[PDB]
């Protein structure tokens, strides 16, 4: 089948172009389909903002008028967008989706892509890791937790174990503070696996190229 | 342009059960052709939106036959025969028949199940962060139903409201609950100067509180 | 005739995209021609990137391999050049050409647009004026002068009274110190024309969006 | 890939004299198709190349007659009957027979003109630049020839080197001279513990330096 993914800076500053890539697998571009950019903002309202067909032809929304250009490179099956003068409005997650040209059908969308239209800096992430006590290491099953603090622009991936530890897990959308973004994640595994077993916390960060572990220890005697 | 009404907003449902949304255009969505470019997308929590209908009536490609899209003109409908847990997540109607090519404003279906307590669990700040000069207590609250839930910070018995931050998960497409985490942060010398630190939680699976706490100095 | 012109960042930090846009204006693009990105270092070598012709066909120099795109937009007549992972290596003066297919004749460049790829901050400029004294303020001609100096990235562009006052004027090439820029700039006009008519030094910096005049007032008693 | 390599590096030449550069490549230039794709362009200072020859001796759209390039197989030579002020500026060979297309390393040519001294003007530095911490001392060589001079500056009579920026401008495509630009760059404080600043110039049109200087206080 057909599968796209979006590819492109998370972070653009005012007044300045965002290019974005979408690369297709599965699929010559040159063929059926119409290769669109749609944008989804905060509230969750999706936009259509264009798409170039098979052919090479295109067409955008002019709600963007002389601000957008939808481009192909063939060779590399690739299509892209060119945003010009973007503001903080801009701000949404973009994606890339492939409709049949005939009938609407056979639709497959990218993973989307975070972008952020903000002057703020890019700051690494804190990582902090969090240790039960002892009155919940003697019980029925124990949670464990990692802290991610003030960071920025979103988004930061987390796992477990590098993702061999993916049950009983819960991430939780961050929380803009100061200017910087916090998210915890907890992990729950029987009472008896741990410490036993390393349990650790993996935190990647693209903005900054960051990519820190915090392994989670008993509190106390070690 | 074509505007895309939908309704209701939000929509709850047991599991089993069948469910119906509506999506009204503007305008009328036949061309000259005879078809009627109108799609029915899923938009699970975290994911991005999936095909479902195409052709406003058309079952669209390796889509469970649960889902039946019917209507014409100006007034579209779909259905679900019977409702599963992966089935909860926003549902949007496109027009492609009119340039430019619109959205509906989306319709969010809630899985409805049996109630389920929380599993709550409270942390204290680490001593990596403490050494920073920070101070955060972190409280979850894991798989609960429903999303209602209030949670209370008190430290050594005073109610705390500043400095808390929230965040909720989308409802779980497997087991349709819901999880919490409450994080209280202060500075490093606020928190040394207080012993007990306690997270409550109030739901309507227990009359009585949902309790945890510690106190510095022990574990 | 055919004119080419680029427009795209003059700085971009490493490991992104630098992403440049050609609008071409009196010729279509879909006829005739070899639409070419040609990049010069700083010791004046120059490279051939790569092209789009007529037909849309494209063709790349190995040394990028896997890192340039080439696409166009017959709709706003413009074609585009995608460099990914950019590198301290790829600083330097990047320009569109034209060059008939079928004989390479007829060649049209653009005026080029400075790309600079660096971790440093962009930083906006100082402008400081230069009066003589009072024993060059008396004989045959005067010479009055505009300091700029701390900026980053390239470049600046000065004039004199808006661009009125083209003769007799000479901006000197800037050299960088401490990571900032430094240019000077002066004018020459009839010893006796200066107090009497006004002298502004007018200087623009875009990667900063710094856009500031500097009065050229005699010292001492004004 | 296919090596372009141009000589002279460099070229000296007076105005209404010919002139004649040389481009050689280490593989044929000729195609198949009989057509030798190689082009010769002049990027005159402060802009883009522009065209002169294609085709390898074919002159192009709109270029002086004045110009002429001649050669095949490997060996390509490009001449100009009777050099002008405005040829000056770098000359670069291109070929476009074998992928990927390359340039010459490019040759430039210089103007010969009658000798001309330096008009030389001192600056003190600004109020302004003053009040900011800073303090710098501009001079200024315009429209001289030949490119060769030596700038020297002097503080109460003692030289000095340190701190010192030079800058020239490439030769000037419509007289032919050159400019340049020195700049002394020092402390405030520095700066206002000395009287004397002065900026000595020497070149060849005349045996006694030029000289320019100012005391503070004054004007
Ligand atoms: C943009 Si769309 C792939 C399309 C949009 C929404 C629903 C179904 C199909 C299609 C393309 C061809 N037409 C002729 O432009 C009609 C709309
Ligand atoms: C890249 Si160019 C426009 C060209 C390059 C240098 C000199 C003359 C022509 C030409 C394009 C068509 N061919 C067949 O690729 C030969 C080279």
């Amino acid at each position: 089948r057909v599968q796209l993914q979006q590819s492109g800076p998370g972070l653009v500053k005012p007044s300045q172009s965002l290019s974005l890539t979408c690369t297709v697998t599965g699929y010559s571009i040159t063929s059926d389909f119409a290769w669109n950019w749609i944008r989804q903002f905060p509230g969750n309202k999706l936009e259509w903002m264009g798409y170039i067909n098979y052919s090479g032809f295109t067409s955008h929304n002019p709600s963007l008028k002389s601000r957008i250009s939808i481009t192909r490179d063939t060779s590399k099956n690739q299509f892209f967008l060119q945003l010009n003068s973007v503001t903080t409005e801009d701000t949404a997650t973009y994606y890339c989706a492939g409709l049949l040209w005939y009938d609407g059908g056979a639709g497959s969308w990218g993973q989307g892509t975070l972008v952020t239209v903000s002057a703020a800096k890019t700051t690494a992430p804190s990582v902090y890791p969090l240790a039960p006590v002892c009155g919940d290491t003697t019980g029925s099953s124990v949670t464990l937790g990692c802290l991610v603090k003030g960071y920025f622009p979103e988004p930061v991936t987390l796992t477990w174990n590098s993702g061999s530890l993916s049950s009983g897990v819960h991430t939780f959308p961050a929380v803009l503070q100061s200017d910087l973004y916090t998210l915890s994640s907890s992990v729950t595994v029987t009472s008896s696996t741990w410490p036993s077993q390393s349990i650790t916390c993996n935190v990647a960060h693209p903005a900054s190229s960051t990519k820190v572990d915090k392994k989670i220890e008993p509190r106390g005697p070690t | 342009d074509v505007v895309m009404t939908q309704s209701p907003k939000t929509i709850s449902v047991t599991i089993g059960q069948p469910a119906s949304i509506s999506c009204k255009s503007s305008q009328r969505l036949l061309n000259s052709n005879g078809k009627t470019f109108l799609n029915w997308l899923l938009q699970r929590p975290g994911q991005s939106p999936k095909r479902l209908i195409y052709l406003g009536t058309k079952l669209d490609s390796g889509v469970p036959d649960r889902f039946t899209g019917s209507g014409s003109g100006t007034d579209f409908t779909l259905k679900i025969s019977r409702v599963e847990a992966e089935d909860l997540g926003v549902y949007y109607c496109w027009q492609g028949t009119h340039f430019p090519y619109t959205f509906g404003g989306g319709t969010k279906l809630e899985i409805k199940r049996a109630d389920a307590a929380p599993t709550v669990s409270i942390f204290p700040p680490s001593s990596e962060q403490l050494t920073s000069g920070g101070a955060s207590v972190v409280c979850f609250l894991n798989n609960f139903y429903p999303k209602d839930i209030n949670v209370k910070w008190k430290i050594d018995g005073s109610e705390r409201q500043n400095g808390v931050l929230n965040s909720w998960t989308d409802q779980d497409s497997k087991d349709s609950t819901y999880s919490m985490s409450s994080t209280l942060t202060l500075t490093k010398d606020e928190y040394e100067r207080h012993n007990s630190y306690t997270c409550e939680a109030t739901h309507k699976t227990s009359t009585s509180p949902i309790v945890k706490s510690f106190n510095r100095n022990e574990c």
